[PDB]
């Protein structure tokens, strides 16, 4: 073939064919010549040596080379995918986003469901046809856009990883069309594509067919997929922000500012709560039905008042709607939250579930930011201790040489307690770090 | 291959590469700098040849097929034809006939 | 520096006085290079070892001899920038003097009479430009050094062991510069086998065969003799008592009527000192003692001179029987035994299956050449070129003496080949090892390791190319007549430029020049790779080769290596260390004698450096005075250890010579996880310059030398006063101190200008100096890009606060003011190259012509006559920049598309629009065009115009710098005039040509006033004839390749405002990307108003364990209050008081307790100009290790007004109301990363295929198409997606039925098409065709 | 130290 | 090693003690980065078995 | 072992796209094989639904 | 496709040098003696019957 610049360029396979006919045809010259049987036998040689490179190269004897930098491809080097439809981008989080949902960029979109726009720019009378509905689109005519929209409606795209390790490397997401560059992902769902915003990328795909679409919506979508396939435990669940978010409001404190409430129920409770005098959750008993008990659908509470926090308070309106007010109040873990997430899950069912994963993530992120969570330099506790349990190490260290020049223990002995006292002394200052954190 | 020699001439004893000209005039007469210059054909390249990328790539990965048309072409084709065939039923039959054969 | 560099010096904080200052950093390439050029330096390296090598080249006749005498290089025939225009190599022409010598007179012994002499032209040879960098063809690039284990001797073992694991093998391997490998390793059972150029196994002692060492010579090399005697008709042996320990007694040990040792006793230390005392050095022994031993030499009986036994034979009975009736008196044996004095050589003799040195040599050759037997001297000839010629076997004067100090031989020179003493002593020592006597040593040590630089791997290409040069040459003396010829006519350069040009090309050690910013390109000069021709492949890296040895210390970074697969394999020098002739890298040391401790520095080598105890830099001193600690920590050896005074023979001289340059710019090191340092260092080169650039608020204090060392910035090289100040141009005046310029005045300093970098960064210098200013010597002048000042700003200083913001901050991501994008910080200016080419086609020419087919006005407005779209315009995506047309291939259309263009009239064209258009994505202003066309094509207004412009432009160039010369000579011929002839209002009259005819008194002034004359005329005409080759070069010329009728570069210019889903990062290893941008009422606020810029998430920090960036915002809260607070102080009654607390200040810092260094007073002018500069951004410079310490951190926060925590009230802009916890906010240094999603994101729907796979593939205008792998399918598998999975297999990629059918059915709305094969498999099928197996698709 | 004694 | 590192990173560590621990930080990054290849290939073997 | 019983698998289409193309091909060859489809790495290199 | 029409027969490499050659278990020949008549360095005395 001739490349850009007019240059010819050839598979090996064309040379290596050349190399086979001008000896056979040689060969075919020497045999009506009634040429000597030296001679026809080194043709004939020669002839099995040239099939030989053409099958496999390098199979017998020295591999055929181009030049001697390259050895020539051969049938067998020949024998031993890219798609349409995609796309890829830098991802950025999307806090506000449903966990069936993705930010999709405007131009990428454009591009991606360019056929389907131009059908549906026919369809209805934006365009004369598909020809004038391109030319029309390229120069991005207000109403594209619209039109854009209208054509993602229920639509699904496929968001990929790379390493795609297990099958949640790829999950379904329906598009939000958003402005900027980057595709925005759910942060739910970062957990199974081991992703983060450090400049992570990712690609997306558009299924085409109803029957492909349909695969995407049913078996393929982020939110029919809330557990691992591997544990059984729920894979997008609450992490980082939203647990510091959830514990901070889930917290006891002597809460001598904001005890002896009562709350009236849940919804006045969170009225005073935003209002004042709550501040990092209190120590009151509110008024909220709680029950939902099962094994019956009738459910209900005659009276349901025990002590609680305002953030605990603010949980239990956050539609848990499948009881265990127990296991609300007993302040946040991220353990503890996963663990809520996916009894909420066998109990309360799928859908509901998956909205009160959504719920528990946007309270999360709420409260979060509000904390007023910081590391400063004076964050990080030293023990008073430290200085002592050092001093004590180099007592004994001290007491170890002088027994050891005595001659009483080996040097790998002596090697041997200096570790082991060293191993003890870094317990204890881990100890001591902890112990002055844990209590105030 | 007299080309060849000559530029080799050349390049040992000018200092540097010939010109067209220069190859032209040591070539003889019949050869001017547009025949030197249509006389350089050069062997082919193989496809197979090595690009320096992360997976091993080969030249001919990155060379466009520009024989086949692309499909948006054929749906262009398609939809003329459709309303050449929508604009040739409005005409009377005689008109549109005269078209058609034409 | 000048004002005392504007005094922004601001505070060192850290006690610790450097004794000397940072080498040059470039020093690894330039000197290097500057080695490799010389100047017929007659010493070792640089092109004269090569041609020492290649000459003289012998006759191959008993007659010819063509010697070299020297060489030269002449000037570079294009400029640097020229070079870069049109895609030459920067080289200038190398020449070399040979003399063709006829060699002697026939039977006249030596020296004939006739010698035909010529200097040949071998070609070119690249330059280095002053910044360590190469220009080749039109880019780029830097030449990186490499780490390699080199030639010597080295001997180790495995501890693998054998598959049982149960043992232990040593071995001995001699790796030299040129030729092969010899290699000698022990095999479980104790025999010593050979391998040579790493072939097959070979029992060693075949190479002693080949020496010419007999059987007999062969045992007595490697054997101490026990000597038996026969007498009395009983058998004695002469004994050494030594011997006789750690055994038991056989026989009665007796001697002189004693017994010394009764049989079966136990061989005591006292039995020999006995035995020692009374000189007993004769024994009686049993034959069967003897019986066990092995015989020495050969023995014939003397009468008879019949062969009774045959070296290294096992005695026996019968032997013994034998050689005592024979009437031998002595018989020689090996002594032995099992542990420090083994026999190994014996049994090795007994699996060689060679008998003499003929078989040996014979066996070697058939090893080396196998299928053919060979003769005497072939055999002979192969085994002397081996290792015991030069030109096929070279150890190189740093093998040979790495070698000779191993082998502990008193000198260090010596040959390049191998002598039989050195194989024989390698033997020797190998043996001596499994004996048990001494020790292997470890190879990657670096004192086992050393650098090839440029100059050696350029000097290794240019003596391989000279080396077929001579081939050339050696076969040109026997063709052609043998009486007539010259050294030209003899010499072929092409090998020569061919190896040179290939090294600088396509080797994987000549690299594309990294200048993203400035410490990129400065690292990259120091960078080090154990990869590349002659290193490690990968496969052959294992941990052990990627670890940090302890001796890294001080010579190699410990801190930054690549992340991910390179780790290890590339590093970085260390920042005092050098590489020296050897090519071993050396680390400073100050020398202590006593307790007082030196400003003497030694340069230490690993080797060198391990035999001292070495005291740390932080240790304390009472000045000198002497050390102060009466403990002191210290290095010695492998191990670390507590020391004395008095035992310190050397100290470190600073923190920084452990870590690199890029890690040395991290501030609070120390408080900085190693790994996530890795990420800071690495991630500091791919910082992108931005154009309202600062330097950072907390410095290290490296980023003055950063720039100073990298060759964007400007400096003045000597005193001087500005004179002129422009965008363009800095003139300097240059003998304001010291008055150094003499013979001709003044300095003009062009200003490299909206420049395009090699990754489309724009490079551009900016004047810091105005006009009459005092600058001294080595002062700033202009700061290049990504500088402030001459201190190095990678990114900016912004407000940040730590605190998570509604999950947009999420795992790492970022949240930014839009301030920011208000007030440009963070925008970052680049410049992209388009170029396009219209060729000859066999259906006709390319044009590049404003005539283009179907295209309005509109679309070719902004073009010009010729085509190209004109500077200035602005370009968005889908624009013409180059219009162009080609030939069609042609056909005619569907007759529904005749009668379309028959009913709108348009008539088809010849030729078809291939225009050059701004791709998706892109955009800017054209501020560049570059046009070539073919030489004595058919030029029009497109290479006339511009040719004009660039003609006036030289012109100009020509009349600023006559301007400056004659301004700049005539201002001192004045003052040296009127000293003598006083003329004031009298020269100021007549014309300036006319003061030269005017003479003076004679004197030696006079001859000053005449050198000034001549000087004037020389220079003028130099720049004269500067102009003439500028208006030569632009009016013929350019080479362009075949078939090119014209080639036209487009450079457009855009701007790049942050944005979400852009990368930025600190320099603590903090990254992330931009998730969000909040109008600034949203933004998080201090009491008194003012915004934050950034948000980071605190979650960041505490499994990330990189403190630093903490302190630098504590800090950086700080110094965002005395700033400020300095500037309230120059908002009102500015007043010398305000200076007053201003040094009060610094000398606060100073004032608390240790003090790095102090500085006061001076003008208050100077004090008043720095004030502004200081007081706008404070600065501060807090070095690696020696750093600002948090109680010093606490008093600037107490002047800064506090908190002393660093937290402070915050209120949320969208509530008012205030986070409920007191949080950190300060200001810190952030970098905008080259990961830009402008340049990342992108889609396609369908487009372009390739020709034989059908496979979507990544066109010009069209994206391409993301890889669907295995794993990828494997997911859909398991989602049990069959029709998503087969539409990825057919419909999204090779089928073409299948795409096509698809796309329409997409168009008109509808389900799935029919499958078909994959495109790829009926190429899998057609192949398995050609291949001759039958394949048959088959029906149910 | 940390991770792999280092950290 | 006998000796141990005092310091904490508030408090910052002395030179020694950050190049002794250089070395497992490089163990690690390329433990890791070797360990996404091996995984890589224990997946595929599982995979073609499976 | 899982190596052992990955190469063991019968169909020869996905033999041969496994790995040791050249032997798979031969022995198959020879052998006069058909590949009943019945797997998924078959049905993927046909372009068929798995 | 097309065709190249020999001379002289050819054996093909793959049923030749794959080992155990396919070629020669099915004629009992050893590697060493079907290269010697393959490659023309040996005769090989074929159905003698006496
Ligand atoms: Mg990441």
């Amino acid at each position: 073939v001739p490349l850009d610049g007019g240059r010819f360029a050839t598979s090996d396979l064309n040379d290596l064919y050349r190399r086979v006919i001008n000896r056979n045809n040689r060969l075919k010259r020497l045999l009506d010549l009634a040429a000597p049987d030296i001679i026809v036998r080194n043709e004939k040689r020669m002839l099995q040596e040239a099939v030989d490179a053409l099958l496999d190269n390098g199979r017998r004897g020295r591999a055929i080379t181009g030049s001697n930098k390259r050895p020539l491809k051969s049938l067998a080097d020949m024998i031993k995918k890219r798609v349409d439809y995609s796309g890829r981008s830098v991802i950025t989080v999307g806090p506000y986003l449903r966990l069936h949902q993705c930010g999709l960029p405007k131009k990428m979109a454009l591009e991606l469901f360019k056929p389907f726009i131009y059908g549906k720019l026919e369809l209805r009378g934006l365009a004369t046809t598909i020809k004038a509905a391109k030319k029309m689109v390229e120069r991005e005519e207000a109403v594209v856009w619209d039109i854009l929209d209208e054509v993602i409606r229920e639509h699904p795209v496929l968001l990929n990883r790379a390493p795609t390790l297990h099958r949640l490397g790829i999950q379904a997401f329906e598009p939000v069309l958003i402005e900027g560059k980057a595709i925005q992902l759910h942060p739910l769902v970062c957990a199974a594509y081991n992703a983060d915003f450090d400049g992570d990328q990712m690609a997306v795909h558009v299924p085409l067919t109803l029957e492909a679409q349909l695969e995407a919506r049913a078996l393929m979508m982020s939110t029919n997929n809330i557990l691992s396939p591997a544990n059984g435990e729920p894979i997008i669940v609450p992490s980082q922000d939203v647990v510091l978010g959830l514990y901070y409001m889930t917290r006891d404190c002597v809460n001598a500012k904001g005890e002896g409430m009562v709350l009236t129920g849940p919804k006045e409770a969170e009225r005073l709560y935003r209002s004042g005098l709550a501040s990092l959750h209190a120590r009151v008993k509110v008024r909220i039905t709680e029950y939902e008990k099962d094994a019956n659908g009738e459910l209900v509470a005659k009276t349901s008042l025990k002590d609680t926090t305002v953030g605990r308070a603010i949980l239990w309106m956050i539609v848990p709607k499948g009881l265990p007010y127990s296991i609300v109040n007993q302040a946040l873990g991220k353990k503890a939250i996963s663990k809520m997430l996916n009894t909420c899950y066998r109990i309360l069912g799928l859908k509901p579930t998956v909205i009160f994963a959504d719920q528990i993530m946007y309270t999360g992120f709420a409260y979060a930011a509000r904390s007023g969570a910081s590391v400063g330099i004076d964050d990080m506790v030293i023990p008073e201790k430290k200085h002592e349990i050092i001093s004590e190490a180099e007592a004994e260290v001290a007491e170890i040489q002088e027994q050891f020049q005595s001659g009483l223990v080996t040097a790998g002995e002596r090697y041997n307690k200096v570790i082991d006292i060293w191993a003890a002394a870094n317990d204890r200052v881990s100890k001591a770090m902890m112990d002055n954190l844990q209590t105030e | 291959n007299k080309l060849n020699r000559i530029s080799r001439q050349m390049l040992q004893e000018m200092g540097r590469e010939p010109t067209p000209e220069e190859l032209a005039e040591r070539m003889l007469m019949p050869e001017d700098k547009i025949r030197k210059v249509l006389k350089i054909a050069k062997e082919p390249i193989s496809m197979e040849t090595p690009i320096g990328d992360d997976e091993d790539s080969h030249l001919g990965d990155f060379i466009e097929d520009t024989t086949l048309e692309l499909p948006l072409d054929s749906a262009t084709t398609e939809s003329l034809r459709a309303a050449t065939h929508d604009v040739l039923a409005g005409l009377t039959a005689r008109e549109a006939k005269v078209l058609r054969m034409r | 520096y000048s004002y005392t560099e504007k005094k922004r010096i601001r505070k060192d904080f850290g006690k610790r006085p450097q004794v000397l200052d940072v080498p040059y950093l470039l020093s690894i390439q330039l000197d290097s290079f500057q080695k490799f050029i010389e100047q017929d330096p007659e010493g070792q390296y640089g092109l004269e070892a090569a041609f020492r090598s290649v000459f003289p080249i012998q006759s191959y006749s008993g007659n010819s001899e063509l010697q070299y005498v020297s060489y030269r290089l002449g000037e570079p025939v294009f400029d640097v920038q020229e070079c870069q225009i049109r895609g030459v190599t920067y080289s200038a022409p190398l020449r070399v003097k040979l003399r063709l010598v006829i060699y002697e007179r026939e039977a006249p012994e030596g020296t004939v009479k006739d010698i035909k002499e010529q200097e040949v032209y071998m070609g070119e040879i690249p330059l280095m430009t002053d910044n360590g960098t190469f220009v080749i063809n039109g880019t780029e690039r830097v030449i990186v050094s490499q780490l390699h284990r080199s030639p010597g001797v080295f001997f180790d073992s495995d501890k693998g062991k054998t598959h049982s694991s149960g043992k232990v093998l040593y071995n001995a391997r001699i790796i030299p510069y040129r030729g092969s490998w010899l290699d000698f390793e022990f095999d479980p059972k104790d025999n010593l086998f050979v391998r040579i150029d790493r072939r097959r196994k070979l029992p060693a002692t075949i190479i002693l065969r080949a020496l010419n060492y007999t059987t007999e010579q062969i045992l007595d090399l490697f054997f101490e003799k026990v000597i038996f005697e026969i007498r009395d008709n009983k058998l004695q042996m002469e004994l050494v008592p030594e011997r006789l320990r750690g055994e038991t007694a056989s026989f009665d040990i007796e001697a002189n009527g004693k017994v010394y040792v009764e049989k079966g006793r136990r061989i005591t230390a006292r039995h020999i000192r006995q035995l020692e005392k009374d000189d007993v050095k004769l024994i009686e022994v049993p034959v069967e003692y003897i019986a066990g031993k092995v015989v020495a030499k050969d023995y014939i009986d003397e009468s008879t001179g019949e062969l009774i036994c045959a070296a290294n034979m096992e005695l026996s009975l019968d032997l013994l029987a034998k050689l005592s009736q024979s009437g031998h008196k002595r018989i020689e044996t090996l002594f032995t035994n099992d542990l420090d004095h083994g026999p190994y050589i014996s049994e090795t003799l007994r699996v060689d299956p060679t008998n003499d040195r003929l078989s040996a040599l014979v066996e070697i050759y058939r090893m080396m050449r196998p299928g053919e037997p060979p003769t005497r001297e072939a055999a002979e000839s192969l085994f002397e070129n081996l290792f015991f010629s030069e030109d096929r076997y070279d150890l190189s004067a740093v093998g040979r003496m790495k070698f000779n100090r191993s082998l502990l031989r008193e000198e260090i020179e010596g040959s390049g080949i191998l002598s039989k003493d050195d194989i024989i002593d390698v033997m020797k020592k190998l043996i001596d090892i499994r004996n048990g006597k001494g020790e292997v040593d470890d190879i990657d040590h670096l004192g086992n390791r050393r650098i090839r630089s440029v100059g050696e791997m350029a000097e290794n290409q240019f003596r391989v190319g000279l080396v077929r040069v001579e081939r050339a040459v050696k076969e040109r003396l026997s063709l052609g007549d043998l009486d007539t010829l010259m050294p030209q006519d003899m010499i072929n350069a092409k090998p020569i430029s061919a190896a040179v040009k290939e090294f600088f090309g396509s080797s994987q050690l000549s690299q594309f020049m990294d200048q993203n910013n400035p410490l990129s390109e400065i690292t990259h000069k120091r960078r080090i790779s154990a990869l590349g021709p002659g290193g490690l492949t990968r496969e052959r890296a294992g941990f052990e080769v990627r670890d940090v040895h302890p001796t890294h210390y001080g010579r190699v970074c410990p801190i930054e290596t690549p992340e991910g697969p390179n780790i290890g394999l590339i590093n970085s020098l260390s920042v005092y260390a050098q590489t020296n002739e050897y090519g071993f890298l050396e680390t400073p040391y100050r020398k202590v004698t006593d307790g007082v401790v030196t400003d003497e520095i030694h340069y230490l080598s690993a080797i060198e450096e391990g035999n001292y105890v070495i005291a740390q830099a932080n240790s304390n001193l009472d000045e000198e005075g002497h050390f102060v600690e009466d403990l002191v920590t210290c290095r010695s050896k492998g191990e670390s250890s507590l020391f004395s005074r008095d035992q310190v023979d050397y100290m470190d001289v600073s923190t920084q010579q452990v870590v690199s340059v890029g890690a040395s710019l991290i501030p609070f090191l120390e408080h900085d996880d190693a790994n996530r340092a890795l990420m800071g260092a690495n991630m500091q080169r791919q910082a992108v310059p931005t154009l309202r650039a600062d330097k950072p608020l907390v410095g290290t204090g490296m980023e003055r030398a950063v720039a100073v060392d990298s060759g964007v910035t400007a400096v003045a090289k000597r005193g001087g006063v500005v004179q002129y100040v422009d965008a363009s141009r800095i003139v300097i005046k240059v003998n304001e101190d010291e008055m150094y310029p003499g013979e001709a005045g003044i300095d003009i300093y062009n200003l490299t200008k909206y420049t395009r970098s090699n990754q489309n960064t724009c490079i551009n210098q900016m004047p810091c100096v105005s006009l009459g200013e005092p600058v001294e010597r080595g002062d700033v002048l202009a700061d290049g890009p990504s500088t402030d000042l001459g201190e190095l700003a990678l990114g900016q200083n912004m407000r940040v606060a730590f605190m998570p913001w509604n999950g947009y901050n999420f795992e790492d991501s970022i949240l930014v003011s839009e301030r920011v994008v208000q007030e440009d910080r963070f925008t970052t200016i680049h410049i992209q190259e388009l170029a396009c080419v219209s060729r000859d086609t066999k259906l006709g020419p390319e044009e590049i012509t404003a005539d283009i087919p179907n295209v309005g006005e509109a679309a070719l407005s902004k073009l010009d006559e010729s085509g190209i779209v004109y500077i200035g315009a602005e370009v968005t995506g889908g624009d013409i920049l180059v219009g162009k047309v080609t030939p069609k291939g042609e056909t005619q259309l569907t007759p529904e598309e005749k009668l379309l263009r028959a009913i709108f009239g348009e008539k088809a064209s010849d030729v078809k629009d291939s225009s050059l258009r701004v791709p998706n994505g892109v955009s800017g202003t054209v501020i560049d065009v570059q046009v070539f066309t073919r030489d004595g094509v058919e030029k029009d207004k497109r290479a006339l115009e511009i040719e004009e412009m660039q003609l006036k432009q030289a012109k100009k160039d020509l009349s600023e710098e006559l301007q400056i010369l004659e301004a700049g000579l005539f201002s001192r011929i004045r003052a040296v005039l009127v000293a003598g002839g006083v003329e004031a209002e009298k020269l100021d009259k007549l014309p300036r040509d006319r003061w030269l005819e005017l003479g003076l008194t004679d004197e030696e002034k006079q001859n000053q006033l005449e050198q000034l004359a001549e000087q004037y005329d020389e220079l003028k005409h130099e720049f004269e004839k500067k102009l003439e080759a500028k208006r030569r070069k632009i009016t013929q010329g350019d080479d362009l390749a075949p078939g090119v009728l014209k080639i036209v570069k487009v450079y457009l210019a855009v701007k790049r405002r942050i944005q979400p889903g852009d990368k930025m990062a600190g320099r603590h290893g903090n990254k992330g990307v931009i998730s969000k941008i909040n109008p600034i009422e949203d933004m998080p606020y201090d009491e008194n108003g003012t915004p934050v810029d950034i948000v980071l998430n605190p979650l960041g920090v505490p499994s990330r364990m990189n403190i630093g960036q903490i302190l630098e915002t504590h800090l950086g809260m700080a110094a965002k209050g005395i700033g400020d607070k300095i500037n309230a102080m120059l908002k009102q009654q500015q007043e010398v008081a305000k200076l007053r607390e201003f040094i009060q200040r610094a000398y606060d810092l100073g004032a608390d307790v240790r003090q790095k260094v102090d500085l006061s007073t001076f003008s208050d002018e100077e004090v008043m100009r720095l004030a502004e500069n200081l007081r706008k951004g404070m600065p501060i410079a807090t070095p690696v290790f020696d750093g600002a310490k948090e109680a010093e951190i606490k008093e600037l926060l107490k002047l800064g007004d506090l908190p002393t925590s660093g937290q402070i009230r915050l209120y949320d802009g969208r509530t008012g109301e205030q986070f409920e916890r007191p949080v950190t906010v300060g200001y810190m240094y952030m970098l905008k990363l080259n990961h830009l999603v402008d340049d990342k994101m992108h889609a396609r729907s369908t487009g372009s295929y390739s020709l034989v796979t059908q496979q979507p593939l990544g066109g010009k205008a069209q994206f391409g198409g993301q890889r669907f792998g295995e794993m990828e399918v494997w997911a859909l598998e398991a989602y049990g997606a069959a029709y998503t999975l087969q539409e990825m297999l057919t419909v999204k990629s090779d089928d073409v039925n299948g795409r096509t059918k698809m796309y329409k059915n997409i168009v008109d709305g509808n389900h799935q098409m029919e499958p078909g094969m994959p495109e790829s498999f009926n190429v899998l099928l057609k192949e398995i065709r050609s291949l001759g197996i039958n394949i048959e698709l088959e029906d149910e | 130290t940390x991770x792999f004694x280092s950290g | 090693i006998e000796t141990p590192i005092t310091a904490n990173f508030r408090e910052g560590l002395n030179v020694l003690q950050y190049f002794i621990s250089t070395h497992g930080a490089r163990k690690g990054l390329a433990d890791t980065a070797l360990k996404t290849a091996n995984s890589g290939y224990l997946t595929r073997r599982l995979v073609d078995v499976a | 072992g899982i190596t052992k019983a990955s190469l063991a698998t019968e169909s020869f289409i996905s033999a041969a796209s496994f790995q040791e193309t050249t032997r798979v091909l031969t022995e198959a060859a020879v052998a006069g094989k058909r590949d009943e489809l019945r797997g998924l790495k078959e049905n993927v290199i046909v372009g068929r639904l798995i | 496709m097309g065709h190249i029409e020999l001379a002289s027969p050819t054996a093909h490499i793959w049923f030749l040098k794959s080992l155990p050659s396919r070629i020669g278990l099915l004629l009992d020949m050893p590697l060493r003696d079907i290269e010697r008549v393959l490659y023309f360095e040996s005769y090989v005395v074929i159905e003698g019957g006496m």
